[PDB]
């Protein structure tokens, strides 16, 4: 009988780029950072899968 | 429970006898034993830390894992610094015990409870003065 509010959903902490990485819960913060940074640099291949 | 400060030494909580005077030889010896054990433990922990630090340190070729290996060291050194700051307090308390001027508040002459001294053996003030001083401190700081 004291909680005034509650998080809307789990994903609200992180941006879209980081939100796309699976199993963030098991990754060190630094490697998540580097992961997102490089993931945004991917080049479109010939046939998307 | 083997996790408190009386656990470090093999001593169990004291028990003031009915007609027991306040500061007797036995209590002072008790507290000296407690403090000595606590200290020796802290210093052995420092030795552990240093051996670890001396073994691990290496030159990493990736800048995002050198930070990883130097972000746990910062916390470790933080804890070690804090305990080093407490080693001076323990030293001073050991000086008061050897001088036989231990167990009383420095502000008012009231004696500090035995159970509080078995709680935090480095206590310098009584609970009342401690609380008032902590408030004055936190207020003058922020
Ligand atoms: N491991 C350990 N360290 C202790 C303990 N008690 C005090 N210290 C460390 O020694 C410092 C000295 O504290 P005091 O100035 O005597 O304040 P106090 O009377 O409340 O203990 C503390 O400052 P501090 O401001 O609390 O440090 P910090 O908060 O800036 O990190 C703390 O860092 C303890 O019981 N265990
Ligand atoms: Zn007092």
């Amino acid at each position: 009988d004291q909680v005034d509010y509650m998080d809307v959903s789990t994903q609200q902490v992180v941006s879209v780029g980081a939100s796309l990485i699976p199993f963030l819960e098991h990754d060190d913060a630094n490697r998540a950072l580097m992961g997102a940074n490089m993931q945004r640099q991917a080049v479109p291949t010939l046939r998307a899968d | 429970s083997s996790l408190s400060i009386l656990a470090i030494a093999g001593v169990e909580p004291y028990q003031e006898k009915p007609g027991e005077e306040y500061m007797n030889e036995a209590q002072l010896a008790h507290f000296r034993r407690i403090l000595e054990a606590w200290r020796n433990q802290l210093r052995d922990e420092v030795d552990r830390t240093v051996t670890h630090m001396q073994d691990e340190a290496a030159n990493f070729p990736d800048p995002v894992d050198r930070a990883a290996q130097e972000e746990e060291f910062s916390l470790e050194l933080r804890n070690r610094d804090r305990e080093r700051k407490l080693i001076k307090k323990i030293e001073k308390t050991l000086k008061k015990v050897e001088d036989e001027d231990f167990g009383y508040c420095e502000s008012c002459g009231v004696e500090i409870g035995i159970r509080r001294l078995e709680a935090r053996p480095t206590a310098d003030l009584c609970i009342d003065c401690k609380t008032l001083a902590e408030i004055r401190e936190k207020q003058m700081a922020g």
